[PDB]
């Protein structure tokens, strides 16, 4: 006699994971959060003086 | 005579991080010297070393406060 | 130390009462004599407005804010010197 | 003497799950809200 | 003076359901009601004082 | 200064900060060893169906687990304390400088010969010049000669502050009525940044420290022009 | 019915009123220091005395009148009282630490010496020596009171106890007088700070210990104590020796060595 | 058969690997057929059938070792729901960024960052390992 | 009925219940304060506009978590409920004084809240150093309300310590020696001895602060010859013992949890565990100046305190090891409480190792007053003390209430929290090595990335705390009543059923001398 | 530990509601203060 | 220097404190102040556990210096055994206060 | 301590007690599975015979499941024990948990 | 049909623990080698290489020309 996990486990796993990834990826990349990563290898320095 | 001063040298009487009393002793030394000289007729310039040392080590606001208290007669150290 | 006396066989009420009237109270009478003899007023010392004394970083919560709680006019100066 | 047993040895009632939910909400909710209201009070005082 | 401890033992051991703080009689209650009123009034007053002190009195 | 996504210490600027880097590496290797060992032992205790739930004997195994940590502690303490005493060693400085904390800015006094003193405030963000560092720059930097032993004396005129410059391995609290000494030696010229490190009120986050380290000749000309 | 020997206490309002009385006293002291007003303070002192009076009355009811202090219960009270004295020692220890800290390294603002420039210390051979003899003599008479009680002698106990209380009051009067006559005050820097806070807290403890002895006095007038069961009196004697010892340390540290 | 809360002082049944023989039988009240079965267990066990041997097992014990030790799918629900609530948290962060946080300081503008990086290279920030050590001062580019 | 039972209590269980309710509500207040700290820091710039308000929030976060959440729940809550049930005692020695320990805490909490309401609050840090705490930098009533708050909490704990020590030494079965009492009881006894010794020194110090502020004393004021550094000695003389007081009852609970869910009948090395706790208790009184390695003390003093502090690892690792050895050969039951305990054992070790790094006065010069200190102590408090509290709460909840939790929900709760705390505090090591100060409302731009991440982590732990509320509701909503408990022959507190009756051991237990 | 079945079972639906109301009791009041922080700042 | 007037416990002790004093004087321990002495604990010589109801909790220290005590309810009826060392205990109900 | 052979003998003797009751049967097995070992067939043999004296078929099967359980991942222990016990199983009519279908979840 | 040989039946938990505690150690020792090669030794060498031909006047001169100093234009 199959329990809650036997009937719903796989569906909870797959869609919890899918949801979590999508909403974190969106938040981290689309809403203007300034992460301020290392300039090394990424920024071209410009004259400041 | 024996000057050529850069800054106050190490003083084995005050070997730790807390130098509060190094400022204080030199300030008293100088003024005790200056009393003895100026009174008993002599040269203040023997007192000079103490003066150099305390100028180096003592915050300006401390020296300045203590000067005023000497003028005022409320300086608590024994001169 | 063992003192200069003796009894140590019975430490009963009797011994302790003996000590009360024979040693304890007489010492008190003697220190009282020594006292009501060295008493009588010291000529109060001159006022010097030293900055480490007569501290007022906030006024006291009674009187005029400037007098300590057992202020004695004869021996305690205000920050501005003795009172009249 | 006092009542004994599950749901009886606590100063709040668990007779009705929904009144209990309301009680819990107020109780924890007022704890968690309070510092936000203290910050507001401090911004508004000047 | 006289030793009246046995009479108080009998009073305080009377099986009348009263808790110890009310068992000596009518004065216990008055003493109890007074304490409790000054405590609760005092606390309400101190919350009032707090409310007063929480805003500037410019 | 710190740079973005930094994991570990600022590059050492003074020999003492360099000693601390190597001592930190030695200590962290131990830490990694111990915590990984503990994690490994846990996963090991939890991955078998074999059981043994009757009484076990404690006194034998307890030696390993007392003697070992004890040898390891000694291995950290020896070098720790060697560095401690080195930070204290008779040094003979060439220059003494005083710094006084205030709410919220530092003032500096160079009074070996003349009476040079001045105030050092954070530059507000709206006044920064392009390429200048938000919250770090001051209006008047602490100019010092490179490659010399300098005695800093630290105190305060109001509450506690703390004078720190991570790159040089320096942090000394500023306590009113007290003069704390530390010694500063830079191996390189340049600009070295620090920040008040004892909570002092509203603007604790905003009274930074900038050292400017240059050749002696330049230090002398600078000092004369600051009177 | 129980078959252990310990005491299940009847539900009591005194915890709550002593806790609220603590609220009113600390609030009231804040009103007093900052909003110049003594009202809340006065109310808190009042509910606090009422709570102590009713609480300790009930403990006497439970023990002298209802018989709940079995030897197991009595052992507990012994431990409670020793532990409480220990906490009071550490409390005073913070004040002796403050005194030694300040006096073993006097700072420049004092004149760099101890006693500071400008302070004129009391002479330790005068009234302070007399106070010392007062409290020591009262440690002897209170031991006489304890032995008299153990031997069943009602009259001598009351007499010894009365002497002890009088010596205590006398110390308190000498000390008030000394406070009034002292040429330095609590505002006179760290010297007056450590002096008056350390001796002041000790003076408060002498008044609490005298009050405790007076409560024992009346209970003994009423025959509450037996020659064997008298914990209220023993607790009061230990607390009175404690106050005597703290005085000896103050006298050697602050009056004598620090003059 | 039916366990009661008020029997906390009496021995009870447990299924545990390390306590294989519990203090009481799982079934203590016997039907007529179950009594005749227990009579039969007093004779030779070769006489019992497989079905009767099972039934005897099930009067004495509730779960077999295989049953009590079975693994479940609970881990999926746990990890799944945990990821759900973790994704739910990202919503609160989105809300926070959109309605509570104002603009960040002008020192994160791209041009400010490019100038500040040059100035940090000029002053040789972390020239031994951390930062300028990664810049090539001759070729004027980041070390590849 | 209600007033007699709940305001006039003399019953160790109901008083323990009140403490649990009190601490859980203080938990909510401390959590919202921590979220405000992380909101101010979760992007560059200023959010509050008011840096005095930031310092007020940081100070209150700390007092609320230590004095009103951790110590009421562990000592007042678990200690009241469990200690008499573990030694077969009919109540505490002083059951009416005990109720005053409890009732002193709401008025104490009220004073702390009042201090943030009046003037500009107490923005001092939880150490409340002068002169910042003095009557010029902090004029007005806030710091004085704070000091009085601490007085009432110190009196509540000192009377509680006297209760627990007397009970534990005096009310055991006449045949049971101290070496036959469970580890949790030892942990509470030893904690009570630290509280009894160290709280009066705290009280003496804040009293001297109060008089400097209001009676023209100058204990701490260089103008009258006083010394701000004397305050730090008095405060840390209490404050080191205070950290060990926060962790030791959690050590006692962890031993019971790991033993229980390993199916063992006793912890490994019972006398080594008792030895280690006494040793930590003893050493925790002689190490306090490691909180003062930058104030300018002599080099020898600093070498001694580095050395004394490192010794503490030895008895501590004995416990860590004995927990593991208890697991060894267990029949492991993967219950939610056991998951909290395993997380305790690992994370507490990480936090203890960073404490060893900080114990070197050399290296501490550069880490002091940085976020590396904040990382260290949140590892041992928010992942040691708090994980022990959650473990103890899920394990003993059916004893206290008579109802079971949904274990699946409880495991989800653990998973979310575990992710949240690690994401919040782990990056703080980078911030402190790289030189970011503690107690800052804003930071130079380079520190942005770690701060951003750390603030996001903090919202994940929020999600967990809300869920925990829901979990408790679901359990009282559903009313699954307890039937059977395993391992009662070595866990006496479960032997009276769930919940036990009001009076338990009216007839005491029978134990032969032999 | 073993337990009886729920005396007042809480269905999936009832859990949705208790979870939701719990979450909102924490989120709405804080959200309101935070949302308006800016009106309190210059004001 | 000598007279009386202080009551004795014998004269004045009351309630539970009196009950304990009088029972102690007859060598009885109705309030469980002393540790009971073990018998051989065999089936024919069980530990007799007095009680005022029909069950009492026994803690067995199976071997000297165990740190762990084995706890179990003893019910009225036949002797029961410690689950760990097997020694025997038998409940003897009743009486205590008359 | 005691040697392997001594320990084994002690447990054989324990279960061989002719008037062993059900309490002592339970106590012995539940104590034995506390050790870091799978018991020797001769111990198991004595324990199965004690079950036959107590007329308890069900405990005899439980004892076989516990032996398999104690072996943990060492799959070769249980088939060797069943081999050594096969004559006693045949003689007393004891079915194995696998023969009863009790090994399948 | 052939009899099975008698397998090891005692101390199986103790034997598993003996085997793996060695492994626990080894990892550590061979890791130790790793922290101390990839990090610590690398650090000593970074510093020593940098300072071996370092010229602080030349470094100063490049900074001065970049316009960084207040005291030295
Ligand atoms: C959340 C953000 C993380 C960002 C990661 C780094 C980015 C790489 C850049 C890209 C890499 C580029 C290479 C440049 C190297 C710079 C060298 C240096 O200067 O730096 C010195 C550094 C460098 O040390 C490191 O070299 C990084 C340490 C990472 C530790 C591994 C655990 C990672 C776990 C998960 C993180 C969060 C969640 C839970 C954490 C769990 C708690 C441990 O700074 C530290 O001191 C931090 C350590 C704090 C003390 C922690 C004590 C024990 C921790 C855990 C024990 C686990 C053992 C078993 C093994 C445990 C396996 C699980
Ligand atoms: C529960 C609270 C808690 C606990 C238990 C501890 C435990 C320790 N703490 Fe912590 N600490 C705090 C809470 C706590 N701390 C707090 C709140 C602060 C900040 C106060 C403030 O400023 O606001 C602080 C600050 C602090 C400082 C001040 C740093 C500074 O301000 O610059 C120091 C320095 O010595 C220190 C060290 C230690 C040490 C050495 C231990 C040790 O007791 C740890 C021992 C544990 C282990 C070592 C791991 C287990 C052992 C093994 C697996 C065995 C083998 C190990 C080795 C051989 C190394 N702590
Ligand atoms: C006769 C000796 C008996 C002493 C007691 C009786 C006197 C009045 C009340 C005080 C008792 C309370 C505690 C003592 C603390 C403060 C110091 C009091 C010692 C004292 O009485 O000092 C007086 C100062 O008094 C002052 O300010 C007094 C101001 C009164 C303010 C009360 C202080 C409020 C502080 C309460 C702190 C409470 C916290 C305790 C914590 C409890 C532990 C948890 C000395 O007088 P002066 O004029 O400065 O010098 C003499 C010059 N001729
Ligand atoms: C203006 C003056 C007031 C200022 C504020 C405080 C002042 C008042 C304090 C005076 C202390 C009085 C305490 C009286 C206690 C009376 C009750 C009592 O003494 O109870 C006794 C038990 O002891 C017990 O609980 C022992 C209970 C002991 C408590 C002792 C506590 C000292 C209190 C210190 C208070 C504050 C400390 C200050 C810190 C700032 C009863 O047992 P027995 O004596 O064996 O009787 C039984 C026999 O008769 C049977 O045959
Ligand atoms: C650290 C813990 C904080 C965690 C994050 C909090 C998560 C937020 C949940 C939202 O709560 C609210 O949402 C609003 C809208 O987004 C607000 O409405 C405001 O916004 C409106 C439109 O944008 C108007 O409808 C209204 O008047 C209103 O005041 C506001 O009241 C508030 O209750
Ligand atoms: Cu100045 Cu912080
Ligand atoms: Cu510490
Ligand atoms: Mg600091
Ligand atoms: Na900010
Ligand atoms: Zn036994």
């Amino acid at each position: 006699a199959p329990d809650f996990h036997d009937k719903y486990g796989n569906a909870v796993l797959a869609s919890g994971a899918t949801f979590c990834v999508a909403v974190w990826v969106y938040m981290a990349t689309q809403i203007g959060i300034e992460w301020n990563p290392s300039p090394v290898g990424r920024v071209t320095p410009k004259e400041w003086r | 005579k024996i000057k050529n001063y850069q800054t106050a040298p190490f003083d084995s009487r005050f070997p730790n991080q807390n130098q509060t009393r190094n400022c204080w002793q030199n300030y008293l030394d100088f003024h005790r010297c200056e009393k003895a000289m100026t009174a008993k007729g002599g040269d203040v310039s023997v007192c000079e070393w103490y003066r150099r040392v305390y100028k180096s080590l003592c915050p300006i606001s401390w020296v300045s406060t203590w000067d005023d208290r000497r003028a005022e007669g409320t300086f608590p150290g024994k001169i | 130390a063992s003192a200069a006396k003796g009894d140590h066989g019975g430490t009963g009420a009797r011994t302790w009462r003996f000590l009360t009237f024979g040693l304890a109270l007489p010492s008190v009478a003697l220190c009282t004599l020594n006292s009501w003899l060295h008493s009588g007023h010291r000529e109060r010392p001159a006022f010097i407005p030293y900055h480490h004394l007569r501290i007022r970083t906030k006024p006291f919560s009674w009187g005029d804010g400037n007098h300590t709680f057992f202020h004695n006019p004869r021996v305690n100066p205000l920050p501005t010197g003795y009172e009249k | 003497h006092y009542e004994e047993g599950p749901g009886k040895n606590i100063p709040f009632s668990v007779e009705n799950k929904w009144r209990l939910l309301a009680m819990m909400t107020l109780f924890f909710g007022s704890g968690f809200a309070a510092p936000f209201f203290i910050v507001r009070h401090q911004l508004l005082k000047k | 003076f006289e030793n009246r401890v046995a009479e108080k033992q009998k009073l305080f051991q009377e099986d009348n359901g009263l808790p110890v703080h009310l068992k000596g009689g009518a004065t216990d209650n008055i003493l109890y009601r007074v304490t409790m009123t000054l405590c609760l009034g005092g606390t309400l007053y101190s919350l009032y004082c707090l409310g007063w002190a929480s805003f500037p009195h410019k | 200064m710190a740079y973005p996504m930094q994991l570990g210490f600022q590059d050492a600027t003074s020999p003492i900060m360099e000693e601390l880097l190597h001592f930190h590496d030695h200590t962290l290797m131990i830490v990694f060893l111990i915590s990984s060992l503990v994690l490994y032992i846990i996963s090991l205790m939890l991955t078998t169906k074999l059981t043994h739930t009757s009484t076990m004997d404690a006194q034998e195994v307890e030696t390993i687990w007392t003697i070992l940590p004890a040898i390891i502690l000694i291995l950290i303490a020896l070098p720790s304390l060697r560095i401690l005493y080195m930070m204290d060693e008779i040094n003979n400085p060439s220059l003494t400088v005083k710094t006084m904390g205030h709410q919220w800015y530092w003032s500096y006094e160079y009074t070996d010969y003349e009476d040079l003193s001045f105030d050092s405030y954070m530059i507000p963000t709206s006044e920064l010049k392009p390429g200048e560092l938000r919250l770090l720059e001051v209006d008047n930097r602490v100019v010092l000669p490179m490659e010399m032993t300098i005695r800093m004396l630290v105190s305060s005129e109001d509450v506690l502050h703390s004078w720190a410059v991570p790159s040089l391995g320096l942090k000394t609290d500023a306590i009113p009525g007290r003069l704390n000494q530390t010694t500063l030696m830079s191996s390189r010229p340049g600009l070295y940044y620090g920040q008040c490190s004892e909570i002092c009120g509203s603007n604790h986050s905003f009274m930074p420290i900038v050292l400017e380290l240059v050749p002696l000749k330049y230090f002398e000309k600078w000092s004369a022009s600051m009177l | 019915h129980q078959t252990h020997a310990y005491h299940m206490v009847n539900p009591s309002p005194w915890p709550l009123t002593g806790a609220l009385s603590a609220l009113l006293m600390t609030s009231g002291l804040t009103m007093w220091f900052h909003f110049n007003s003594m009202t809340l303070l006065m109310i808190g002192l009042t509910t606090n005395m009422l709570t102590m009076y009713q609480w300790w009355r009930d403990v006497i009811r439970e023990s002298t009148f209802q018989g709940h202090h079995t030897p197991a219960v009595q052992k507990g009270l012994r431990y409670g009282m020793i532990l409480f004295i220990i906490s009071e020692v550490l409390f005073f220890t913070g004040f002796f630490w403050a005194f030694y800290h300040s006096s073993l390294a006097p700072t420049p603002e004092l004149g760099g010496c101890w006693p500071p420039t400008g302070i004129h210390p009391l002479n330790p051979l005068e009234v302070p020596l007399l106070n010392t003899s007062v409290l020591l003599a009262s440690g002897v008479s209170i031991t006489w009171a304890h032995h008299s009680l153990m031997e069943g002698d009602r009259k001598h106990m009351l007499q010894a106890l009365f002497i002890t209380i009088t010596l205590g009051v006398y110390f308190t009067l000498l000390q008030a007088s000394e406070y009034y006559e002292a040429p330095f005050t609590i505002s006179d820097g760290v010297y007056g700070s450590t002096f008056f806070v350390a001796t002041g807290f000790h003076g408060l403890h002498v008044i609490i210990g005298s009050t405790f002895l007076i409560v024992c006095f009346f209970r003994q007038l009423k025959f509450h104590f037996t020659s064997n069961h008298h914990f209220g009196f023993e607790a009061a004697a230990w607390y009175w020796h404690f106050v005597d010892v703290v005085w000896l340390f103050l006298y050697v540290s602050i009056y004598w060595w620090g003059s | 058969s039916v366990v009661k809360s008020e029997d906390y002082a009496l021995p009870s049944y447990v299924d545990r690997r390390d306590y294989p023989l519990p203090d009481v039988a799982h079934v203590k009240n016997l039907s007529a057929s179950q009594k005749a079965l227990k009579e039969k267990e007093k004779a030779s066990w070769s006489s019992l059938s497989i079905d009767e041997k099972v039934e005897l097992y099930r009067l004495k014990f509730k779960e077999s070792f295989a049953e009590m030790n079975r693994s479940t799918n609970e881990w999926k629900t746990v990890v799944g729901a945990a990821m759900f609530f973790i994704g739910f948290t990202a919503l609160l962060l989105i809300w926070e960024k959109h309605y509570v946080y104002g603009p960040i300081p002008h020192t994160f503008e791209e041009e400010w960052v490019a100038k500040q990086t040059k100035r940090m290279l000029d002053m040789k920030v972390a020239p031994i390992q951390g930062f300028s050590a990664k810049w090539d001062y001759d070729k004027n580019e980041w070390k590849k | 009925m209600f007033i007699n039972r709940w305001l006039f209590s003399t019953n160790h269980k109901d008083i323990g219940t009140l403490y649990l309710l009190f601490g859980a509500w203080a938990g909510m207040v401390g959590t919202a304060l921590s979220l405000l700290i992380r909101a101010e820091l979760g992007q560059p710039g200023t959010l509050l506009g008011d840096d005095q308000i930031y310092n007020v929030v940081v100070t209150a976060h700390a007092f609320v978590m230590i004095f009103f959440m951790v110590m009421p729940i562990m000592i007042g809550g678990f200690g009241n409920w469990l200690v008499p049930l573990m030694i077969g005692a009919p109540d505490m020695a002083f059951p009416r004084m005990n109720n005053m320990s409890f009732w002193l805490l709401p008025p104490s909490f009220l004073l702390l809240l009042a201090s943030s309401m009046v003037e500009a609050g107490a923005g001092t840090g939880w150490t409340v150093y002068p002169p910042l705490a003095g009557n010029l930098a902090h004029a007005g009533a806030s710091v004085d309300l704070t000091i009085f708050s601490l007085h009432l909490a110190g009196v509540s704990s000192i009377l509680g310590a006297i209760n627990f020590i007397t009970t534990i030494i005096n009310m055991k079965p006449p045949a049971m020696s101290q070496y036959q009492t469970p580890l949790f009881v030892w942990s509470v006894m030893i904690t009570a001895v630290l509280l009894l010794l160290s709280l009066p020194v705290l009280a003496a110090g804040i009293t001297m602060l109060l008089t400097d502020r209001n009676l023209n004393t100058t204990f701490f004021d260089p103008a009258g010859g006083g010394d701000p550094i004397l305050y730090q000695h008095l405060f840390w003389f209490f404050g080191h013992p205070e950290v060990y007081i926060l962790i030791l009852p959690g050590f006692g609970m962890i031993s019971h949890i790991v033993t229980y869910y390993s199916g063992k009948k006793e912890p490994f090395g019972y006398m080594g565990m008792v030895w280690a706790m006494m040793s930590i208790g003893f050493l925790g009184f002689i190490v306090w100046a490691h909180h003062m390695f930058t104030v300018g003390m002599d080099v020898d003093t600093r070498a001694y305190f580095t050395s004394a502090t490192m010794i503490i690892a030895i008895p501590t690792g004995v416990k860590v090891f004995s927990w593991l050895a208890t697991l060894h050969g267990g029949n492991i039951k993967w219950s939610p409480a056991m998951m909290w305990a395993l997380g305790f054992i690992f994370l507490f070790t990480v936090g203890g190792l960073t404490g060893i790094v900080l114990a070197n006065s050399s290296l501490d010069i550069v880490l002091h007053d940085t976020y590396y200190v904040v990382a260290h102590f949140h590892y041992v408090l928010s992942m040691g003390a708090v994980f022990a509290i959650m473990g103890g709460f899920v394990h003993w909840f059916p004893l206290f209430s008579g109802y079971t939790l949904n274990d699946t929900w409880a495991k989800i709760h653990f998973a979310i929290m575990f992710v949240g705390v690690n994401m919040t505090f782990f990056p703080q090591h980078f911030l402190g090595l790289s030189g970011m100060p503690r107690r800052y409302s804003d930071y130079p731009d380079a520190y942005t990335m770690w701060n951003t991440i750390s603030s996001m982590g903090s919202f994940i732990s929020l999600t967990a705390v809300m869920l925990m509320v829901f979990i408790i509701w679901e359990a009282f909503a559903s009313k699954r009543e307890v039937l059977t408990v395993d391992l009662t022959t070595t866990n006496l507190e479960w032997l009276n059923g769930c919940p036990p009756p009001y009076h338990t051991f009216e007839e005491p237990t029978y134990v032969n001398l032999k | 530990i073993t337990a009886k079945p729920a005396k007042t079972p809480t269905s999936p639906k009832e859990q949705a509601i208790g979870l939701s109301v719990t979450f909102l009791s924490f989120l709405l009041p804080a959200g309101w203060v935070l949302y308006h922080l800016d009106n309190y700042k210059k004001s | 220097a000598s007279g009386g007037g202080v009551p004795t416990d014998e004269e004045q002790a009351t309630g539970l404190e009196r009950e304990v004093m009088l029972a102690a004087r007859k060598g009885q321990d109705p309030y469980n102040i002393l540790a009971p002495k073990a018998t051989s604990g065999t089936k024919e010589d069980p530990n007799l556990v007095p009680s005022i109801t029909n069950k009492r909790i026994v803690g067995c220290i199976c071997e000297e210096d165990n740190s762990t005590v084995i706890w179990f309810w003893l019910h009225k009826g036949e002797a029961q055994r410690c689950p760990s060392c097997g020694t025997h205990y038998k409940l003897v109900p009743h009486q205590l206060a008359h | 301590h005691e040697t392997d052979e001594e320990f084994d003998a002690r447990w054989v003797t324990y279960f061989n007690k002719p008037d062993i009751d059900a309490w002592e049967l339970r106590k012995g097995m539940n104590t034995l599975v506390g050790y870091d070992l799978v018991p020797e067939p001769k111990i198991i043999d004595a324990a199965l015979r004690a079950c036959r004296r107590l007329n308890d078929f069900a405990s005899a099967v439980r004892i076989l499941e516990v032996v398999k359980d104690k072996a943990g991942p060492h799959k070769e222990i249980y088939p060797y024990v069943i081999q050594e016990l096969r004559p006693t199983l045949n003689e007393l009519g004891i079915s194995t948990p696998e023969e009863l279908g009790l090994d399948k979840v | 049909s052939t009899a099975l040989a008698k397998p090891q039946m005692r101390g199986l938990l103790a034997r598993r623990l003996r085997f793996h505690i060695v492994g626990a150690f080894m990892v550590s020792l061979g890791f130790a080698t790793f922290y101390k090669f990839a990090v610590a030794e690398k650090r000593k060498k970074a510093y020593a290489d940098f300072y071996r031909n370092y010229d602080s006047m030349k470094d100063f001169e490049e900074m001065r020309k970049a316009g960084i100093f207040q005291s030295a234009k």
